[PDB]
C-alpha cells in the first residue's frame, strides 16, 4: 500500500489512433445491432 | 394550378400561387411563376397577309377576314382541316369545330396524340386521371410508365413525393431512370416488362396484387410514339 506514486501513466504513450484501434478491437464483442427496417430515412 | 396575376396600370407584374387544397396546394411551378415575361416579347398585334412579294405585311381585320372567308367558301368537306395547339381554350375549340362543321369538315385534330382504337375518346375515363391528384394521398402503391412526372407535371410529382414521405407510398417506374427527388423501384425501360407484369411472371405483379389501393399512371408522352396503342 502506497500513495506517493501516480498510477495513471498509460496515457503518456497514446498515439492519434488509440481510440479507433480500441474501437476496432471491441468490434468483435458487440451484439448484433437492431435494424430500423430501411437502409436510410431517405429510402 | 390556381394562380393570382397581379397587374398594375394594365400590365402583368407577377404570378403568385393561389391556394387550392386539391390541385396545387400552396405551390406553383417555376415555369408557371417566371414565364409570364414571355407575354411581352414576340407578340402578334395586328392581322397580316402576304403581299405581291410573298412577305407578311400588316392589314386591317376586315381584309384578312374577307380573304380567309373567301378561301373557306371555295373548298368544303375534307379539303378543310384544323389543328389545335397546346394553349387553346374550350370556347375557341368549339367555335372552330362548329365553323368547320358548317363546311362539312371533320378534320379537327390536335398535335398531341392519343390512340383511337377501341373506345378511343368515346369514353371520358379512357383519357383522364381518374384517381385525381388528391387521391394520390390514398394509394399504397403507384406504377409510373414511360413518363417523367417531375417535369411533365411538377405539382403531381410534388403530391407523389408528399405521399411517399408521409404515407410511406411505394413507387415504381418503367422507363428511363430519371431523378424524381424520391427513391423508387426502377424496373427498366423496355416496354415488354409491362406485358410481363400483366402475365404475372414479373415480381412486381405480386406487389400490385397485395396492394389495397394500387394506382397505375401512364404518361401521354409515351403515347406519342408509334406503339402508343400497344
Amino acid at each position: 500500500f502506497d500513495n506517493s506514486t501516480y498510477r495513471n501513466l498509460q496515457h503518456h504513450e497514446y498515439s492519434t489512433y488509440t481510440f479507433l484501434d480500441l474501437n476496432v478491437e471491441l468490434s468483435k464483442f458487440r451484439m448484433p445491432q437492431p435494424s430500423s427496417g430501411r437502409q436510410s430515412p431517405r429510402h | 394550378s390556381n394562380i393570382v396575376v397581379s397587374t398594375r396600370t394594365g400590365e402583368v407584374m407577377r404570378i403568385l400561387p393561389r391556394m387550392h387544397e386539391d390541385i396545387n396546394e400552396e405551390w406553383i411551378s417555376d415555369k408557371t411563376r417566371f414565364a409570364y415575361d414571355g407575354l411581352k416579347r414576340q407578340r402578334l398585334t395586328q392581322p397580316m397577309i402576304r403581299n405581291e412579294k410573298g412577305l407578311l405585311t400588316y392589314t386591317t381585320w376586315e381584309d384578312a377576314l374577307s380573304r380567309v372567308a373567301g378561301m373557306l367558301q371555295s373548298f368544303q368537306g375534307n379539303d378543310v382541316a384544323a389543328i389545335a395547339g397546346g394553349l387553346v381554350d374550350a370556347e375557341a375549340l368549339v367555335a372552330l369545330k362548329d365553323l368547320l362543321n358548317r363546311v362539312d369538315s371533320d378534320s379537327l385534330c390536335t398535335e398531341e396524340v392519343f390512340p383511337t382504337a377501341g373506345a378511343g375518346t368515346d369514353l371520358r375515363s379512357n383519357y383522364l386521371l381518374n384517381t385525381t391528384i388528391a387521391g394520390v394521398e390514398e394509394a399504397d402503391v403507384i406504377l409510373l410508365v414511360g413518363t417523367n412526372p417531375r417535369f411533365e407535371a411538377p405539382l403531381f410529382n410534388a403530391r407523389i413525393r408528399k405521399s411517399w414521405l408521409h404515407n410511406d407510398l411505394k413507387v415504381a417506374l418503367i422507363g428511363s431512370p430519371v431523378d424524381l427527388t424520391y427513391r423508387y423501384d426502377h424496373l427498366g425501360d423496355s416496354p415488354k416488362i409491362l406485358q410481363d407484369i400483366a402475365s404475372g411472371n414479373h415480381p412486381f405483379s405480386q406487389i400490385l396484387k397485395e396492394a389495397k389501393k394500387p394506382m397505375v399512371v401512364l404518361g401521354s408522352s409515351a403515347l406519342q410514339r408509334s406503339d402508343g396503342t400497344a
